[PDB]
């Protein structure tokens, strides 16, 4: 037999995209870079480019 | 290139010594020891 | 770095000029450039910048 | 004690430019060693009541650690469960071979003692012993010429001439340390003694002694220096001592102090209260400035030799060694490298002496020039102000 | 027939490199129909 | 139909048949004996069987012994420390030098 064989990403978040204000852009460029890849790769293989896996936010204490 | 195969080739036919294994010299042996292998195997030391 | 274990040691320049425009040749060919676009312009105006 | 094992070594033709004579030599290297095959072969193809006997000793035969044999036929071993049996002895021991921490073979079923195995050492030893016998005699030691007297006369010389010692009551030094920056021959010069010593040659590496399990460590050496003792009058190499030799702090964590429990226990065999046999140190390091005095004592490292980089004249007998075996060019003066006062290793000759071969051979060519030379330097050279001084 | 049990024979003299010289240098020096019948007898085996 | 048959009925035979263990051998002593230890439990001596020369036996060397009479039947694919024998590259890498320029 194999036996089908965790630790994080199991507690589901409930914070939403109508919970959020504002930040469009900060909203925008964290979905291309983080869904988009995930959901339609097509349009980036149109364009002929890597998906940018890694972003960083900068910002003030909070 | 093939002095050093027969230098692989003769040391895979010898190489290995057959070791002590603590074997006894003759005249100090016994025959129809099977009464040890009859009565043993006592397992203490164990026992306190 | 002994000359003993570490027999070689090759650098890695930041590209300079035209070898910018190698880099941006074979990171373009997977993509839709138009008929105007001068990838040796771009070349120029990125200056000093790695692969 | 069971005495000298050394390696095996067939003979060197002496000519190295490509020659007939070397042909002719090899050729008869050759025929000799066909001639043993043959021997072998041809005998050993060509050409009972111990038989049952040892059929009846168990065949799949496990180890056990004897414990306080008792009686004449009735002795205590142990296994590999921390579990021990008061077993019995049958008549096939030779006796007397049985002692406390003996490792004792036993049968399966019955578990008796049915061998002694006077033969375990651990692998991690053993692997570490040395059977080949590295081509690098005192040949290709460019210059170094004190440096090799010194070690001659420490490890050679109370092999091959133990008369001048005891004419005089005198005794030959134990441990000899190479210290030194990074290539200089240190490592050659071991190469050498093994080479040229009929003795066994262990090879030994600092970061080989310091072990996951505690207290493994001061074990390991232990195996290591009994393994010296017993299997020979024999040389011991710790190359990169510098791996645990570093001066004993107070340290706060435990894998410190566990190294520097292995040191201990090294130091303790070097000259601990018992003694020492006919075993030679011979240590390795790139910084003596960061050892313990415990072991740069000279109690147990007697010698200590500097490999300081090698002057003009080494130098150039240096160029002479790894270049002798290259077609040279008529035009290549073997001294527009050795004038300049640039910080030039055996090594760095070595390196520059590959890398002058590449060029010529990127050049197209198999035999090396002037100009390859100089790009040779140029390119592999890796790295006070000026007019602070005059 | 009795099998003759053969003499326990080596393997050859193997290349020395030499030895085919040598040899060489020595030489130098040196230098019934079946029948159609069978006419069996009166207790005949005749298969 | 017979071959398919035989095939499945051979495969269930065969492996009706107990396992065996794995160990390492820690030296080759003597012609068809070899002190191997198999884990967790300590080092035994062995009986090696017939089908594989001695020779081939070499020290820190992994070795299956019948799970029955602990006789050697086989030399294992020696290996070690899983943390890097999970290191050797299988995929190759989809970088070509076409790739680099410069
Ligand atoms: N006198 C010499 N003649 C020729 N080659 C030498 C000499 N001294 C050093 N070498 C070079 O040393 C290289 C081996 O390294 P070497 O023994 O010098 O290292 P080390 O720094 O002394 O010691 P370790 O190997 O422990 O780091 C060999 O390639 C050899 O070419
Ligand atoms: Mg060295």
């Amino acid at each position: 037999d194999v036996l089908p064989p965790m630790l994080t990403s199991d507690q589901k978040p409930d914070v939403m995209y109508a919970d959020i204000g504002g930040m469009d852009i900060q909203k925008q460029e964290v979905r291309e870079a983080v869904e988009l890849p995930l959901t339609h790769f097509e349009l980036y293989k149109q364009i002929g480019i890597d998906p940018p896996r890694g972003v960083l936010m900068y910002g003030p204490p909070g | 290139d093939d002095i050093q195969q027969l230098l692989k080739k003769i040391n895979e036919l010898t190489g290995i010594k057959e070791s002590d294994t603590g074997l006894a010299p003759p005249a100090l042996w016994d025959l129809a020891a099977d009464k040890q292998t009859l009565q043993s195997e006592q397992p203490l030391q164990v026992a306190r | 770095l002994r000359p003993g274990r570490i027999d070689r040691k090759i650098e890695f320049p930041p590209p300079n000029e035209e070898a910018r425009l190698d880099i941006l040749k074979i990171h373009s060919r997977k993509m839709n450039l138009t008929r105007g676009i001068n990838l040796r312009k771009i070349a120029e105006l990125m200056p000093g910048a790695s692969g | 004690t069971k005495g000298p094992d050394a390696a095996s070594k067939l003979p060197l033709v002496t000519p190295h430019t490509q020659c007939r004579l070397k042909l002719l030599k090899l050729e008869r290297i050759k025929d000799y060693l066909l001639m043993e095959e043959e021997f072998i072969r041809n005998q050993e193809q060509m050409k009972e009541e111990r038989s049952k006997v040892d059929d009846l000793r168990g065949t799949p035969m496990s180890v056990g650690t004897l414990e306080e044999i008792i009686d004449d036929n009735h002795a205590i071993v142990s296994t590999s469960v921390g579990s021990e049996h008061y077993v019995s002895i049958l008549s096939f021991v030779d006796k007397d071979l049985l002692e406390p921490g003996c490792s004792v073979l036993l049968n399966h079923k019955v578990h008796a003692v049915i061998g002694v195995l006077m033969d375990d050492t651990d692998p991690l030893v053993t692997v570490m012993k040395v059977e080949k016998a590295p081509q690098e005699t005192y040949a290709d030691i460019g210059g170094l010429d004190n440096q090799i007297q010194e070690i001659k006369e420490s490890v050679e010389l109370p092999l091959t001439h133990p008369e001048y010692y005891e004419e005089m009551g005198i005794k030959p030094p134990k441990g000899v340390i190479l210290y030194g920056p990074p290539g200089t021959g240190k490592t050659l010069l071991a190469k050498a003694v093994a080479n040229q010593t009929s003795a066994t040659f262990l090879r030994v590496v600092g970061s080989e002694l310091i072990q996951k399990y505690l207290g493994d460590g001061p074990k390991l050496v232990r195996e290591l220096f009994r393994v010296a003792e017993e299997h020979a009058p024999s040389i011991v190499f710790i190359d990169e001592i510098d791996a645990i030799g570093t001066k004993r702090y107070d340290s706060n964590s435990g894998g410190e102090r566990e190294i520097q429990r292995t040191m201990l226990e090294l130091l303790n065999q070097l000259d601990g209260f018992d003694s020492r046999g006919d075993v030679k140190v011979i240590m390795a390091t790139n910084r003596i400035e960061t050892l313990d005095p415990a072991l740069i004592r000279p109690g147990r490292i007697d010698r200590k030799i500097e490999f300081p980089l090698p002057d003009e004249k080494t130098k150039k007998r240096i160029f002479q060694i790894h270049t002798s075996r290259m077609t040279l060019a008529d035009d290549v003066t073997l001294d527009d490298l050795i004038m300049a006062k640039d910080d030039l290793s055996g090594a760095d000759i070595k390196a520059i002496c590959t890398e002058a071969g590449l060029m010529a051979l990127r050049e197209r060519r198999m035999k090396v020039t002037n100009e390859d030379f100089k790009k040779s330097k140029e390119n592999v050279l890796y790295k006070t102000p000026e007019g602070l001084y005059l | 027939e009795v099998p003759k049990e053969k003499e326990k024979e080596k393997v050859s003299t193997a290349v020395l490199s030499i030895t085919a010289k040598a040899k060489k240098k020595e030489k130098e020096k040196e230098k019934e129909p079946e029948p159609n019948f069978q006419l069996l007898d009166n207790p005949a085996r005749v298969m | 139909l017979n071959a398919k048959v035989r095939l499945l009925r051979e495969e269930l035979q065969l492996l009706q048949e107990q396992g065996s263990y794995v160990g390492e051998v820690v030296r080759a002593m003597d012609k068809k004996k070899v002190l191997v230890k198999v884990h967790p439990e300590g080092k035994f001596v062995v009986d090696v069987d017939k089908n594989i020369d001695i020779n081939d036996v070499t020290p820190n060397c992994r070795v299956a012994l019948r799970n029955d009479s602990y006789t050697l039947h086989k030399i294992l694919p020696n290996k070690v420390d899983p943390l890097v024998s999970l290191m050797m590259v299988e995929k190759v890498p989809d970088s070509t030098y076409e790739m680099i320029g410069g």
